[PDB]
């Protein structure tokens, strides 16, 4: 859109052995006034897929409506095809691109999690078509703020498991409730395997408040 | 769909348009319109179908239509048509005038109007118009003129001509009659008045069945204006005497 | 403008004050903010009179088509979701919040946020100018289990709160509250509003 | 919007609606064109001629531009809106490449209009068939023949309408290099040409030269006396 | 009546198979290829003594390393040779390179076909072309022929022969065509089964001849050339 | 010529093109629809025209909609335009309402669109017949059937094909309002293969799908084990 | 609201006798951050085409999607693949498509011609083409581009050997300047990727480069 | 004679003769054939040729990487078929990056030709299909008609005389799913030759083959291409 | 960018340097200024880049389509003539494309300047882009209408070169062409450097 609304901070996400970690808070925010503290920014799309969103809410509302349609149409099919976590990523790339090329974009910056063939797939796909994948993700504040302690901690250990990489998950939102004035500590952890899309919450982080006293 | 198509613009099999000529016949059964240039104006001279003593008389007249200051015509055939075409032309010359800031020359008018006829014609599938006119006009670059137009949207200028009902004896009685150059308006309105004498079948003319309207020049205006009975009268009075 | 919503076991309560202004002058100190959506369904309206009204008209038609095809009463699902669609597609055009509160013999009594084109289904909603001003009282108030009378009485309070210190919200309090057996219509004049720290 | 196809093959692979098209050119006046030197004539049959019509409203040979002219045969009133189309294109041509047009150009035109009513959904194809002279930059002199088919070809000395083969069978006999020597002797053979339909030879015929780089040119009742005097 | 997309109960469509018995009464056309190039030739087919011969063209270029010969409704050709004429250039503008050709082939080809009374829109053809094309040319494989009837069949030939005579055109074709045959043969072989199928008496005015080789523009044979294969 | 066109009635008030595209689903396959005490079971009679065709080609049975089964007979083609518009339709109800089509809106709505080929001589009427089969814990069970006139009504069983007015003698003879989808499945195998005709209309394969409480409202296609045991209950009973 | 991002990048392209090479980093940035450290861009055409794509990455996928499109479709209608100069051609008018709401993108094609030679054609946004011997586009093309005039095209020397650059020397090259180039610009490091093109095939290298 | 011209006019036997005429147009193309093993999808098609002088005409065309089909009857529509098959394999792969399933692609086909079947003035597609393709759920092998109905096929055949094809296409199919590629494609000759005449046989010039595998991109092979294949037939 | 032509009695004269620049940067040393429509068709290009290339390439287009069709080269006034209608639909879009259109048909020798804002003027010397200024000063002081062929390919290479020392956004090489009657002939490619030291020795 042209002026988001309510909007959706950070998304994390993280490739460990095996599947794909996704985190984000529960809040929508207008301006600086946390006004919908219990909303879900994580979905599931398939058996495969999960996708998380910040930036504009109703935005997000209705990609998800259009996702999910998508996911039902292909499904009434039943010819053994169906999406795959990579041709969603490309899928949501040109939409987005489309968008903003008629000068009115979707105003969300999305995270996409999955896992197929044994091979766990992780994306990011902005509001101007800018998409690319790695083997952890960070939108928004998180890029800045928890991006850093994930590729730190994927310098010196590349392929993690799922408990590692989850500990990571928690130790970056604990982090991000501190120092993001747009963060709320009630987070969902979205987590893809063979198994499929698992989406726990509503979550909070241990957080220490020992410097007051300092 | 193929099957309820009339095929209105097609040719036959010598080249003619059917459609045209039925709608030729439609005229030649209307009221009998004649047109005669002088030297001092141009005359229109119409049979009156509308003849039922129950009619009420308001209006100008049945059949002669004026087009802007300096043109009428006169229709033969189907009237709801005439209408359509007659509205047409007071819009072309207004176009006209709106554009060059003056009267549109008389051939002109026709010219375009014709191109509405021929139009009918070629494409589209519906059925021609089913109309003939005489235009009486004065313009700057010929003067006094007189054309007549069918509804093949073909026309053609004329001295003398005459359309609808018993048109045929008219020409012949016009090219006997009829003095290139040496007829002035009083002889015209004459000649007129003799051959509707002859193409009308009611033996006594009378003024009741008839219209005539003049197209003369006064002090750099054109004046048109539809005879009153009394004049009409006179006029029939005149040819008894002869 | 300040409306608010909130849901209780059998039904909901919608409420809203009076107040229609122009800049400082008020063109309407006795507005009922609160329009039937269909015969259990409400919506209380904030933001652009126009645009509110506008988009309330649209879906009452629409609702009405909907509810006679179907011939059977909408869901109240349905009609936020009429509502939240009308909402994001003119999002940019349009500059109204049109809260969504009502019951249906599916899932009770509900209450929705359809601002911006964006839906949510909440206990208890408020909106409009002078719902920012309340937001920390109906925080601390609000308790799960209210009964219909507690929740006017909650209602009650916070509009009048809102009114007391906004300048876009006054008049009277419009109360509704609707349940299975139908919609009670209730007008608190103000002599007869609830008084807290005026000083 | 009209899509009924007018204009369909046949089992012998024949076009009737271009065909009744030509039937149509056939009860057209006789037009006859003959390419000389210096010159280009142009002579039509005036048929049935009134006493009361005026001459110079149904004139059937009019001017594209100042080196181009065209005569017709057929019906009158589709001839009306090709040369209309013509003149529009003449000026456009005019405008877009600063130069006269050439006949053939114009020619190609109009064929090309004429060919596209013979494969359009809902209209007829014209029923008329053209002689276009002329002169282009460099002073030569040419004479084209379009038909309702949309088909043109460059010609000496040509003539269409009723009686056209016959003018034909004596345009070959009768065209030579001592036969356009001067002006007058090209004028001449057109009005020779002529005399052998048109009936009650004298004032019958209609005829227009164009001498090179000058306008078009139209004789008089009594100029064209005077040459049927010397035949 | 039937609609012009109707299908007869042997599979084809009554108005392709109309367009082409229409090909049948076309002149004559040869097209000859070799390894030393392609060589075009058509009978003007010459109705009457004033009419020009060179204002009948049957044999255009389409680009310079393209010839065609038209067969049949000559005008409706003119609408195929320049749509050919066009694809050519837009493919230089858009690849800065020559189309080959089989795909100006393929792409004229694709008209074919295009025709219809309902669902088209303002500007589409009511009915097929009545004309079979010879396209001739070279390109990265050589010299190469196609040919293209009304009902969008293109394929490449060795040799062809369409129109009038096409029957026993093609039977002389295949009789004296061999694989090393040249271009000097080629050019002399296609004259000689064109004077053989020739109503009139074939001489270097009612004849067009062209050839396209490797290096070489597509060159018209001019009638001092024409003279000399003549003998 | 009074059946030439559908915007023609004849002298006695009948669109005989309608008519004529019903003969060509009476000239087709047998299906059937059975509506049970927990959801809906269809079947059809799916003849094998060729031994080179795929097993599981050309189905009859569709899922236009998570909730609802489609279930037809005539015109293939014409039957699978119909199949995409009914999707077009559910996925648009929820676009605009937020939740699953109720099933008799669905077929209100595919039967308007299918009695708009009935009125004009510019289209021709769909030459199909189908059954429309779905299940959910607010509305139970419904049945529905369109022809080719647009006429929609609910079922408790339902037979359409060429063998309809011997199957409906069948299906008429069965307790279905207290019966079961894991027990009308046997049912309705074994009617598909009473009605199937041995000598003329040889080699058939058994369609089979459901809905209801035992698939939890998702229309899907029976299971192998189950059909096996439906198609071995019809054999040996028959 | 801004349709465009910068998202940095250098491409080269250097064209030898009977070779190209197409070499770019792999760093993809926004602002002062990294997207990630392993985005080539550098898209293998054909067997003997590679395009170097920089700037808005956005564009550069729909750009690089288009542009296989097109050459998919030009192979179906001519039955052969397009010449790399063929390519440089079309590219042209699919930027000049957009010139009121332009690609930005800078792009640098390099392969093999119709004789077998390096061919490398430059291009700036809206498409104005030529070719060259040797390009540097994108994020550090002014730090690169003077470099390659002086050691690939004897540019100010005197009395030197001009002697035909081998591939060898040609990798060496464009290693030296990828190198120096991670230095100066900030958003180029991580990694580099080089294509060679030759009538054998295209194959591929992966160096390292600063990773701050 | 009233029913058989247009194709939104039902006869009154509940057919409709304009899509029968159609067919009939397929049933006039050369023969060709098609099946598939386990890991392959082979098209073999006998190409016809105007006269001696004359090029065989293409029957098998390119539509992706993963597709290839064969034609019969109108070749005109049978490009038209193949371009709007290419656009949606072009499209799918823009969009989802990824080959577009034949069995959808197939599903496309036969609702663009079902919609000209019911429109007053409009005709249907003139050209049978055979479709040879490899994507996720192996390889596959389809029949479009021109009535919009398409079936997948173990094996299949279109064109003159294809009936003989087909007898010989269903008493060989039961060892085709282990057949191996050189074998597979023998058998598809041997049915592809059993449509011809007695006296004719096929070569290197009437005979066109099109392959698409598990690791094989769909090619064409022509003339001195099909020697291979063509070397070792009884 | 500059660019010159100008007729004398041999013929048409044109020439043109060869920078193209991004703000203060040079990107190219050699780009070329010169469109050759076609054997006595020439067109110059400055201005943006991208918009000269399109524009004088889809001339050319037309050109050869105009050929094709009329069977005969299209003359000089009319190809100018083209140009100038095709930037007019346009107007106000921000093209920028500076001109010159050179050849010889049947009126003699022919030179037309055509921009963007829709100008065509016909004339006997016409001088283009940046360093058009600085060109026209010497080109004029040194023009003579019966100027020998060696005098006037010295009158455009001092032009040209004297425009590249002062004009920063011109420099690089040279280019000359020669239009004749039988066609066009490039003359030269020299180097403006080489040029301007042997002027200045």
């Amino acid at each position: 859109t042209q002026n988001p609304m309510v909007t959706g901070t950070s998304v994390l996400g993280v490739k460990f052995e095996g599947g794909v970690v996704i985190a984000a808070d529960m809040l929508g925010s207008y301006g600086s006034l946390a006004r919908f503290r219990n909303i879900s920014r994580i979905m599931r799309v398939n058996d495969s897929t999960m996708l998380g969103a910040s930036g504009d809410y109703a935005d997000f509302q209705y990609l998800k409506q259009v996702l999910g349609q998508m996911v039902i149409d292909e499904e009434l099919l039943g010819d053994g095809h169906s999406y795959s976590p990579r041709a969603i990523h490309s899928w949501l790339t040109r939409a987005m691109y489309s968008r903003r090329s008629k000068m009115n974009p979707l105003w969300n910056t999305m995270v996409i999690g999955g896992y197929a063939d044994g091979e766990s797939f992780l994306g990011y796909v902005d509001m101007l078509g800018v998409a690319y994948e790695a083997p952890s993700l960070a939108t928004g504040y998180g890029a800045y703020l928890a991006q850093p302690l994930l590729r730190e901690v994927l310098e010196k250990q590349p392929v993690l498991s799922q408990t590692e990489a989850r500990e990571l998950v928690e130790r970056c939102m604990r982090v991000l409730y501190y120092r993001d004035a747009r963060s709320y500590n009630r987070f969902q952890i979205a987590t893809v395997t063979e198994k499929g899309v698992e989406i726990e919450g509503p979550l909070s982080a241990e957080t220490n408040w020992e410097i007051a006293h300092m | 769909s193929r099957r309820y198509d009339s095929r209105t613009t097609i040719f036959s099999p010598e080249g003619r348009l059917y459609q045209v000529e039925y709608a030729m016949e439609a005229i030649g059964h209307a009221g009998t319109c004649l047109g005669i240039l002088a030297n001092d104006g141009v005359l229109l001279a119409a049979e009156r179908r509308n003849i039922h003593k129950l009619l009420d008389e308001v209006f100008f007249s049945e059949k002669i239509y004026k087009l802007n200051e300096d043109m009428a015509c006169s229709v033969a055939g189907i009237t709801s048509d005439a209408n359509v075409l007659t509205n047409e032309l007071r819009l072309i010359a207004q176009r006209y005038l709106l554009q060059y800031q003056e009267p549109i020359p008389c051939e002109q008018l026709v010219t375009a109007l014709c191109d509405i006829k021929q139009a009918y014609t070629q494409f589209g599938g519906k059925r021609p118009f089913g109309v003939s006119l005489l235009y009486i006009g004065w313009d700057k670059h010929y003067g006094f003129q007189l054309y007549q137009s069918d509804p093949s949207g073909n026309y053609g200028g004329w001295k003398a001509t005459c359309i609808g009902n018993n048109s045929a004896a008219a020409v012949s009685m016009l090219k006997q009659d009829y003095k290139e150059g040496e007829m002035t308006l009083k002889s015209a309105l004459a000649l007129a008045i003799k051959v509707l004498n002859k193409t009308m079948d009611v033996s006594k003319l009378s003024a009741e069945k008839v219209e005539i309207a003049t197209l003369t020049r006064e002090n750099g205006k054109t004046v048109i204006r539809v005879l009153k009975q009394k004049e009409v009268e006179q006029l029939i009075k005149n040819h008894e005497e002869e | 403008t300040t409306i608010m919503a909130v849901e209780f076991d059998g039904g909901v309560v919608v409420g809203s004050d009076s107040r229609v202004s122009a800049g400082e002058a008020v063109v309407n100190r006795a507005f009922n903010k609160l329009s039937p959506l269909h015969q259990h369904i409400y919506c209380a309206l904030s933001g652009s009179a126009a645009d509110a009204q506008a988009m309330a008209d649209m879906a009452a038609y629409q609702l009405e088509l909907h509810g006679l095809e179907l011939e059977e009463p909408p869901l109240v699902l349905a009609a936020a979701n009429v509502v939240r669609n009308i909402s994001y597609k003119y999002r940019e055009d349009l500059s109204a919040h049109l809260m969504i509160a009502g019951w249906d013999r599916r899932d009770g009594g509900q209450v929705y946020g359809t601002m911006g084109g964006m839906l949510t289904r909440q206990p208890f909603a408020i909106g409009g100018s002078g719902s920012t001003y309340i937001y920390g009282y109906v925080d601390a108030a609000y308790k799960p289990g209210m009964s219909p009378e507690e929740c006017r009485s909650f209602t009650t309070n916070a509009i009048a709160l809102a009114m007391n210190r906004d300048g876009s919200s006054g008049g009277v309090i419009h109360l509704v509250t609707i349940t299975a057996a139908g919609v009670d219509y209730q007008v608190i004049l103000g002599n007869e509003l609830p008084k807290f720290y005026d000083e | 919007s009209y899509d009924r196809a007018i204009t369909v093959f046949s089992p012998d692979g024949h076009l009737f609606q271009v065909e009744y098209a030509q039937e149509a050119v056939k009860k057209g006046s006789t037009a006859v064109g003959v390419r000389g030197k210096d010159i280009v004539v142009l002579g039509v049959e005036k048929k049935s001629v009134a006493k009361l019509q005026d001459e110079r409203t149904v004139r059937k040979i009019c001017a594209l531009d100042d080196n181009v002219c065209m005569a017709f045969a057929g019906l009158t009133a589709d001839a009306r809106i090709v040369i209309n189309r013509a003149r529009v294109e003449c000026q456009s041509h005019r405008l877009t490449v600063e130069d006269p047009v050439t006949v053939e150009y114009i020619t190609r035109y109009i064929a090309s209009l004429k060919q596209r009513y013979t494969q359009s959904n809902g209209r007829r194809p014209f029923g008329i068939s053209a002689l276009i002279v002329g002169f282009d930059f460099d002073g030569t002199p040419r004479l084209y023949q379009t038909d309702p088919s949309g088909t043109y070809h460059a010609w000496k000395a040509n003539a269409i309408g009723r009686g056209a083969k016959s003018v034909r069978e004596f345009l070959e006999k009768n065209y030579t290099d001592e036969a356009i020597e001067t002006d007058d002797l090209t004028i001449k053979l057109v009005i020779k040409a002529l005399l052998e339909v048109v009936q009650s030879g004298g004032k019958n015929i209609e005829l227009a030269v164009m001498r090179r780089d000058q306008p078009l040119k139209i004789l008089n009742p009594e100029e064209i006396e005077k040459y049927v005097a010397e035949i | 009546d039937r609609g012009v997309n109707t299908f007869s109960p042997e599979g084809r469509l009554f108005q392709v198979e109309y367009a082409i018995e229409a090909i049948k009464l076309g002149s004559t056309a040869i097209g000859i290829q070799t390894s030393e190039g392609v060589c075009l030739a058509v009978e003007k087919r010459i109705t009457s003594p004033l009419m020009e011969p060179s204002s009948i063209e049957k044999i255009v270029e389409i680009d310079a390393h393209i010839g065609c010969a038209m067969s049949g409704l000559i005008a409706d050709a003119k609408t195929l040779i320049d749509k050919a004429r066009v694809e050519t250039q837009n493919h230089w503008f858009t690849y800065n390179e020559t189309m080959t050709v089989e795909s100006v082939t393929q792409a004229v080809s694709n008209l074919a076909l295009q025709f219809g009374e309902e669902d088209a829109d303002p500007g589409a053809m009511s009915r097929p072309f009545g004309v079979a094309l010879l396209f001739g040319g070279v390109d990265e494989k050589g010299p190469q022929l196609f040919h293209m009837d009304p009902s969008g069949t293109f394929v490449q030939c060795d040799a062809r022969a369409i129109g009038s005579a096409s029957e026993g055109a093609q039977s002389s074709l295949q009789e004296v065509y061999h694989k090393s045959m040249t271009l000097k043969e080629a050019i002399k072989s296609s004259l000689i089964i064109l004077k053989q199928v020739m109503e009139e008496k074939l001489n270097a005015t009612n004849i067009e001849l062209a050839t396209v080789q490797p290096g070489q523009n597509f060159h018209m044979f001019t009638k001092e050339e024409l003279e000399e294969v003549i003998k | 010529g009074y059946d030439l066109s559908a915007s023609t009635f004849s002298p006695d008030g009948r669109v005989f093109q309608v008519e004529y595209a019903m003969k060509a689903v009476e000239n087709s396959s047998t299906a059937i629809g059975i509506r049970c005490k927990d959801g809906v079971v269809f079947g059809v009679e799916k003849l094998v025209l060729s031994k080179l065709y795929e097993e599981g080609s050309n189905k009859r049975l569709f899922n236009v909609d998570r909730h609802v089964g489609m279930a037809v007979a005539g015109l293939l083609a014409d039957a699978r335009s119909l199949a995409d518009i009914a999707r077009e339709e559910a996925s648009n109800f929820r676009s605009n309402f937020g939740y699953n089509i109720p099933l008799k809106h669905l077929a209100d709505r595919v039967a308007m669109y299918v009695h708009a080929y009935t009125l004009y001589s510019a289209v021709r009427p769909f030459g199909c017949s189908f059954m429309l089969g779905s299940y959910s814990v607010n509305d139970g069970a419904q049945l529905y059937m369109i022809d080719p006139s647009g006429v929609s009504y609910g079922y408790w069983g339902c037979a359409i094909g060429k063998a309809r007015q011997a199957a409906k003698t069948e299906i008429e003879k069965l307790q279905m309002k207290e019966m079961t989808c894991r027990d009308i499945v046997k049912e309705v195998a074994k009617i598909i293969y009473i009605v199937h005709d041995e000598v003329k209309d040889k080699a058939f394969e058994l369609e089979l799908s459901w809905v209801g409480e035992i698939t939890k409202g998702r229309h899907e296609i029976v299971p192998k084990d189950i059909r096996e045991e439906a198609e071995k209950y019809a054999k040996e009973s028959l | 609201f801004s349709p465009y991002a910068f998202n940095g990048g250098t491409v080269l392209a250097i064209a030898g006798e009977d070779f190209s090479i197409v070499a770019s980093d792999t760093r993809l940035s926004e602002g002062f951050s990294i997207h990630t450290r392993d985005s080539p861009k550098c898209y293998k055409l054909t067997d003997k085409t590679v395009i170097g794509c920089s700037g808005f990455h956005g564009d550069c996928l729909t750009l690089t999607k288009i542009i296989e499109a097109r050459l998919k479709m030009y192979k179906h209608s001519n039955n052969k693949t397009m010449t790399t100069g063929a390519i440089a051609a079309m590219l042209s008018t699919i930027l000049y498509s957009r010139r009121f709401f332009p690609y930005y993108v800078y792009n640098i094609i390099g392969g093999l011609d119709e004789e077998g030679k390096g061919a490398v054609y430059s291009f700036d946004p809206v498409g104005s083409y030529q070719r060259d011997s040797f390009k540097a586009g994108g994020s550090a093309s002014a730090m690169l581009q003077p470099l390659l005039d002086n050691q690939v095209g004897f540019k100010n020397m005197q009395n030197v050997e001009h002697v035909p650059l081998s591939l060898d020397r040609a990798m060496r090259l464009v290693k030296d300047v990828f190198i120096s180039a991670a230095e100066r610009d900030v958003y180029t490091g991580d990694a580099l990727r080089i294509c060679i093109v030759t009538k054998e095939g295209i194959r591929e290298e992966t160096v390292p480069l600063r990773k701050d | 004679n009233q029913y058989d011209n247009d194709v939104t006019v039902w006869s009154p036997q509940g057919r409709i003769h304009q899509i029968e005429y159609a067919m009939e147009a397929v049933k006039q193309g050369s023969a060709t054939v098609g099946l598939k093993s386990k890991t392959h999808a082979v098209l073999v098609a006998l190409k016809r040729a105007q006269s001696e002088l004359a090029a065989h005409q293409k029957k098998i065309l390119h539509v992706d990487n993963h597709i290839g089909i064969s034609i019969a009857g109108l070749t005109a529509d049978a490009r038209l078929l193949c371009n709007f098959m290419r656009q949606e394999c072009l499209d799918s792969r823009f969009v989802f990056d990824r080959p577009l399933p034949v069995s959808r692609l197939v599903s496309l086909i036969g609702s663009k030709t079902q919609i000209p079947t019911q429109r007053y003035g409009r005709r249907p597609y003139g050209v049978g299909l055979l479709i040879a393709g490899y994507d996720d759920m192996g390889p596959h092998i389809f029949q479009t008609c021109p009535s919009a109905n398409y079936f997948d096929c173990r094996a299949m055949s279109i064109g003159a005389r294809s009936q003989s094809a087909r007898t010989y296409l269903e008493r060989h199919m039961s060892g085709f799913m282990e057949c191996n590629l050189n074998e597979l494609v023998k058998h598809g000759l041997r049915a592809l030759r059993e449509t011809l005449p007695a006296e004719q046989d096929l070569t290197t010039k009437n005979v066109s083959i099109g392959i698409v595998g598990k690791d094989l991109e769909f090619t064409i092979y022509d003339d001195d291409d099909v020697s291979p294949f063509l070397e070792g037939l009884e | 960018t500059t660019t010159l032509a100008f007729k004398f009695q041999h013929g048409v004269i044109v020439a043109v340097d060869s920078r193209a620049t991004a703000g203060n940067y040079i990107s190219s040393s050699r780009v070329n200024k010169v469109i050759e429509i076609n054997p006595s068709l020439l067109g110059t290009m400055s201005g943006c880049a991208a918009d000269c290339q399109y524009w004088e390439r889809l001339l050319a287009k037309e050109c050869r389509l105009y050929y094709l069709r009329n069977g005969e080269r299209i003359s000089v006034s009319a190809a100018s003539k083209l140009l100038s209608n095709m930037v007019y639909q346009y107007r106000g879009m921000d093209l920028s494309m500076g001109s010159m259109i050179c050849g010889w048909d049947k009126k003699g020798p022919g030179l037309y300047y055509v921009d963007q804002n829709g100008t065509r003027l016909s004339g006997n010397m016409f001088s283009t882009g940046s360093g058009s200024t600085y060109a026209y000063g010497v080109m004029d002081s040194g023009y003579q209408p019966s100027l020998s062929p060696e005098e006037a390919y010295e009158l455009g290479r001092r032009a040209i070169t004297y425009a590249t020392h002062r004009d920063s956004y011109s420099g690089g090489i040279i280019n000359m062409y020669h239009m004749k009657e039988d066609g066009w002939v490039k003359v030269e490619s020299t180097d403006v450097n080489e040029l301007l030291h042997q002027y200045q020795e």
